[PDB]
RNA sequence: CUGAUG
RNA sequence: GCGGUCAUACGAUUAACCCAAAUUAAUAGAUCCACGGCGUAAAGAGUGUUUAAGAAAAAAAAUCACAAUAGAGUUAAAUUAUAACUAAGCUGUAAAAAGCCCUAGUUAAAAUAAAAUAACCCACGAAAGUGACUCUAAUAAUCCUGACACACGAUAGCUAGGACCCAAACUGGGAUUAGAUACCCCACUAUGCCUAGCCCUAAACCCAAAUAGUUACAUAACAAAACUAUUCGCCAGAGUA
């Protein structure tokens, strides 16, 4: 039986290490008038803006490329015992499954 | 950036003299202050200057120069249209600034946690 | 009726004693299930006091020896060309193949860090991956 | 008995600390060209940390050197020497909008 | 600008 | 605390209650203040050192940019005593008046006082205190607490000598008010400035004592969360004070 300690070491998130400028692939799951909720797959979903190039080619279920900046935007302020989580992620659009 | 805060207030663990004497507890409130009657500037000043230049030069008659009379009215009409259309466009969108009526609702969604 | 107290203890500790005292003359259906399979921790109310002083949390950071090797690749070449796919469970990345080649060459008795580092990059050219050294 | 447990080691991805513009440099009180890049050209006010961006050591030595050069007769106080106006802009303040 | 008391 | 025609509280009646050959009233008694506190109620004494005295109960260390302090030298901005050109005005408040017209602006200019920005920095010193520049000396303890003893102790005040741009106690005028010996405006003095010698006071407040620690139990309220072991100095209603 494979326990948790062995299956965690072979996780792609462990192989990626820090989330600073990592190239990842994410599949869109919801569409807004101009915003795109792309789930790169780690914990949260990043909100990106529809570019002017091939903006119509972005539909529900499309896989796109991202450069992950931060995994979960959390920070502290004055008089806050905990942090203020944004419940999102930070990522930018580069391409849409160039293959 | 944000100024340093360690070693400023009067606490039991601080061995030196307190530097900052806060009037009220430095806790980030969940609602911003309302903007004190945000104002705007006038319009068509350059179009009015070149319009009154005709009056001062041709001894105050409109039959001499006319384009400086028509461009002034065009600027007035465009300003009158922008005063009404932008007064709704900027309140519907949030690209630039925003009134505190929305900042308060944005902060209440993710407020500060003084306790626990 | 019941016991609306929160800070005294758990719902089991507030219902079993009441039934023992004989006020609640009807036994709740979940009480037999609780007695059959109690949880690991009794649900007692505990107030989360803030931790002051030199005390620190008992959690320990997660770091492996493979991270010390991945740091070299991320400082030398940066992010790999093959983007990560977080949906594939058995997805192997470029840095993962590099650290695998490193730990494989380590068994050959190679103790020089340069010998263990540059030989993996030279061997990856046999598989045919493209590396972009950040200078 | 598990061999895939995390080991109590240091952080390998620990990034190097940010350096000031004069980190591991030698400041002086006679390089008027160097000291002028931190004063205002119109008034001569000494820019602070929020504008310059210097770490805790050089920030005070720059001020000391400026105050020494302003009394010894190396650099004027009421303004900046116009011969050193063509120096590259190091500060982070923009006047003309 | 100034305006005391119950 | 009760007594303004409804008194269960005054005086009398009825009734009831509690003691009992004792019942009340007065004064003495025994007991009762703190093995509790010292941020806001009474309380951490203005600071350091030291004698006496006390525990050293398990192991560790001493010392680094930046305005400690004491002497000596120096001045960048402004102002002024003083000269030269221009004008009859200058300063002055919400509005004026008074004052100055040896006035006002510019160009130059000693002596004295103070030390823009840097400072969103938080260091130095036991505390008060210190941030215009340079130089010399220098910032104790192989480091517990510890006085009424010793030594310091901001501004303000005193004595003698010196300095006096500027600000101003006081004072003299001009406004406002019914009155204004005040807030507003002008002039001016002691004083603030240096040396020597005193006085030893503050909301000397960070109202939180020092020495080594803890996040265990645990929100009077607010405020800076609750606490341990050895100590020093205080706290017994308020006014009187
Ligand atoms: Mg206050
Ligand atoms: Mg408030
Ligand atoms: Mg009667
Ligand atoms: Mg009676
Ligand atoms: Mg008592
Ligand atoms: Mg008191
Ligand atoms: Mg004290
Ligand atoms: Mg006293
Ligand atoms: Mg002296
Ligand atoms: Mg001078
Ligand atoms: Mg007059
Ligand atoms: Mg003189
Ligand atoms: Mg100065
Ligand atoms: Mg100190
Ligand atoms: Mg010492
Ligand atoms: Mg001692
Ligand atoms: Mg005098
Ligand atoms: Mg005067
Ligand atoms: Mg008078
Ligand atoms: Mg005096
Ligand atoms: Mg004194
Ligand atoms: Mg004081
Ligand atoms: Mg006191
Ligand atoms: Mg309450
Ligand atoms: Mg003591
Ligand atoms: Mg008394
Ligand atoms: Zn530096």
């Amino acid at each position: 039986v494979e326990s948790f300690a062995s299956m965690l070491r072979h996780s792609p998130l462990t192989q990626m290490g820090p989330a600073k400028n990592k190239l990842v692939i994410g599949q869109i799951f919801h569409i807004v008038e101009d915003d795109l909720y792309i789930d790169f797959g780690g914990k949260f979903h990043c909100v990106c803006k529809r570019p002017e190039v091939d903006g119509e080619k972005y539909q529900k279920g499309t896989r796109v490329r991202l450069r992950l900046l931060d995994l979960e935007l959390t920070s502290r302020f004055l008089g806050a015992t905990t942090d203020t989580t944004i419940l999102e992620a930070d990522a930018v659009l580069l391409g849409l499954q160039e293959s | 950036a944000t100024p340093s805060l360690r070693g400023r207030l009067a606490r039991l663990g601080n061995p030196r003299r307190p530097i900052l004497k806060p009037n009220k507890p430095l806790i980030l409130a969940n609602h911003v202050g309302e903007r004190r009657r945000e104002k705007g500037e006038a319009t068509c000043i350059t179009e009015m200057s070149v319009m009154m230049a005709c009056w001062k030069q041709n001894e105050f008659r409109d039959e001499a120069c006319r384009k400086e009379i028509q461009d002034f009215f065009d600027c007035a009409s465009r300003a009158e249209a922008a005063r009404k259309m932008r007064s709704i466009q900027e309140n519907l969108g949030e690209l630039g600034s925003l009134p505190p009526k929305k900042l308060n609702k944005l902060l209440h969604r993710f407020p500060n946690k003084p306790h626990v | 009726a019941g016991s609306r107290l929160e800070t005294v203890g758990s719902i089991f500790s507030r219902t079993r004693d009441l039934i023992r005292a004989g006020v609640l003359k009807e036994k709740p259906l979940w009480l037999d299930i609780y007695n059959a399979f109690p949880p690991l921790r009794e649900p007692v109310f505990r107030r989360p006091r803030l931790r002051y002083g030199k005390a620190k949390a008992a959690v320990q950071d997660i770091f492996y020896h493979e991270d010390r090797i991945r740091a070299k690749f991320y400082s030398a070449y940066g992010s790999g060309p093959k983007a990560f796919d977080l949906f594939n469970p058995n997805f192997k990345s470029t840095c993962q193949r590099f650290v695998e080649k490193y730990i494989e060459l380590q068994r050959l008795g190679e103790t020089d860090e340069e010998k263990l580092f540059v030989e993996a990059g030279k061997a990856l050219l046999a598989e045919g991956v493209t590396l972009r050294r950040v200078g | 008995s598990n061999e895939d447990l995390p080991v109590p080691m240091e952080n390998p991805y620990k990034e190097p600390l940010k350096k000031c513009i004069l980190c591991e440099k030698h400041v002086d009180y006679k390089n008027v060209q160097l000291l002028s890049q931190f004063i205002s050209p119109f008034t001569g006010c000494i820019y602070g940390r929020h504008i310059t961006g210097l770490c805790g050591k050089k920030q005070k030595e720059i001020t000391k050197a400026i105050k020494r050069a302003q009394i010894l007769g190396f650099m004027p106080v009421t303004y900046k020497d116009p011969a050193y106006l063509k120096d590259p802009k190091v500060c982070n303040i923009k006047y003309r909008e």
